[PDB]
This record gives C-alpha cells, structure tokens and sequence, in this order.
C-alpha cells in the first residue's frame, strides 16, 4: 500500500528514528495521505514533520506536497501517493 | 431527521478552530465536520443492537460510529506534535 | 468504578444463553457469550467538563457549550466493543461462519 | 495464527474449498481455529474450518474436541497453529 517519507525533529523526547519511511495504516474504506510540515521565518527552511496522515478532504487527489495558507509559522501541506511528501513547496491561495 | 418524531440522528456540524480559540495551538487541520446525536431513545420508528432491543420489547442517542482524525498542533511544552485521534468525527448515531 | 458490583456508570458482567432466547436453533455456535451492559449514574466531579475529559469531540461541544447544545444528557454506554465469531443458519438454512461487530462490551463510560 | 481452511459450500459462496486461513485479531486477543462437521452414522463430512476470533470456550485448547454429545453439526474450537487440522468427538 502507501509509504510516506518519515521525518521527526521531535525524534528525541517520543522515542522514533529522526529520518525514513512511514508505512501506512488505516481501515479498509479509506484513503491514506503523506504530510509535511515545516517552518521558514526568514528564507531557511526549518523541517518539523513529514508522515502519514489519515483520510482528509483538503488532501484528497493532490499528487505534490503544497502548503496553501497565505502566510503561516507553520506550513502544511498533504497529499495523496506514495512518497508524495518527498518534495514540498507554498502556493498561497485567498484566504 | 424528520419533521414529526424526534427520532435520534446525526446533526452536521463543522468546527472552526479560528472561531472557538483554538488555531493558536492547533496548525492543522483549519476545522472539520465533528457532527453531533440529537434526539429521543428508545427507538420505537424506522447486534448487541438485537439482544438488547429484543430482551427489551419483552423484559440514549450517541455516536454509533466514527472516523479517526490526524492534527498537527503544538502541545503544553510548545513543541510541534502530530497525532492521529480517535472518535473525533462522528458519522453515525442510534439509540443505546 | 468502570466495573460493577449499585453505583457510577460501570461495566455488567452479563452471560448470553441462547437457549434462554430461543434462538439455538439458528445459532451453531457459540452457544452463548458475555456480552455484557453499562449501567449506573452520570455525575459531575470534574469542574470545566461534560462526561469524558479526555474525548476531544466532547470537549468541542462542551466548549462551543459554555457560549444548540443546552438540551444535552449524559448516559452510561458502551465506549469499546469486541467482534465475536459465530457460526449459524441465515434465512435460507445455509451455514455461514462471520465475525460479527460489536457484539461485547468491553467497556463503558458516560456520554 | 494460521488455520486449516475448509468451505464446503464454496460453490455458493465463491471462496476456494480448502487451503489456510491467516487470522487476524485486534491487539490485545487471543486466535483460535475452529472445526465443524457432521456425523452421520460412522462418517464424518466436514462443514467449515479457519480463523475464530477470541472466544473463552477455546481458552488454553491444545486440542479440537467437539463441546456437544449428539448435535446435528458439531463444532470445536482451539489455540495455536493448525491445532484444527484433525479433531475428536466427546466420550
């Protein structure tokens, strides 16, 4: 099924590896989606999750990895297939 | 739900997390439909189902099914925290 | 506490005979399982709170609360059920064997 | 766990009649497989064998014995691997 790329900046205090593969679970009628996250206040940007991530409709049918909020602390983004999460980029979009 | 009986039903209901208080701690997502049961139990209109309902013609409306949610948000100690919850969407309701 | 022996919404040991139902002649097997009930009160205790503290879905109500959700009662109910396998004769008297959900109660807690 | 699959009415109900079962189970339960058949005069003609979920009638079961003396389909459930593979009537 979905593999997602694996990334935790918090890997310490939770007990995970820092860096790999995520392999998805999730019951049988539902879609599974990869999800990045980061930060970037001033050009540099500052991982802090990249995973699985559970059946959402802001993510259904998005094949690349971008965040849409117009300018937040913490970018987002979701996406459906596998390794989708490998590459991520902000598309700002009204709101 | 109907206009005659109150029968026991699922309610939409999205939540706002700008709205309540709460996108300052959660990043992700913005809102979702968390719905809500309303309405009167027993059911008389429309498994355990059965042996109850059953044992009761002869001896509360709530969530009967739900839907896991993932969110990203920052926890106590302000750290960025990414968890899959249970039960937080509810799609289905019945009588208990 | 959260099992039982008359008091706070708590978990019924409960045995199922189906030959107490009629219902052995369609059901093979088992012939009888603990399903188990919740019964018991719904109290107050915890300031800031309706039933469970820890249900996020709960704890959104109860804060879209406190400024359509007045009329809201709180009942003792099963929080996690269990499947349990059966083998019996459906209506046209062929053997299935299923996993049948939500069968027993394994736990119970107020709404 | 692994079981001893057995379907004697998989022409109705599309399966293949035979072959092994992989049980799957939710975290904290034990797997059990089970047998059924009838016995008619001396002769046994198998019903169903697999997988049957945590049942406390199968409880530490190295053996599938049948629970019933005389009933028209007899059933036994057990614990461990292919422990349904062959199985025994009461005395």
């Amino acid at each position: 099924t979905r593999e997602c790329i694996y990334y935790n900046a918090n890997w310490e205090l939770e007990r995970t590896n820092q860096s790999g593969l995520e392999r998805c679970e999730g019951e049988q009628d539902k879609r599974l989606h990869c999800y990045a996250s980061w930060r970037n206040s001033s050009g540099t940007i500052e991982l802090v999750k990249k995973g699985c991530w559970l059946d959402d409709f802001n993510c259904y049918d998005r094949q690349e990895c971008v965040a849409t909020e117009e300018n937040p602390q913490v970018y987002f983004c979701c996406c459906e297939g596998n390794f989708c999460n490998e590459r991520f980029t902000h598309l700002p979009e009204p709101g | 739900c109907d206009g005659k009986v109150n029968i026991c039903c699922k309610k939409q209901f999205f939540v706002s997390f700008k709205d309540i208080g709460w996108n300052d701690w959660i990043i992700a997502p913005s809102g979702y439909h968390a719905n809500y049961c309303e309405g009167e139990c027993p059911s008389h209109i429309a498994f355990h189902s059965t042996v109850i309902n059953h044992y009761r013609m002869r001896g509360c409306c709530v969530p009967t099914k739900l839907r896991p949610m993932s969110m990203l948000y920052y926890d106590d100690g302000q750290n960025i925290i990414k968890k899959d919850i249970q039960n937080m969407i509810v799609e289905e309701c019945g009588c208990s």
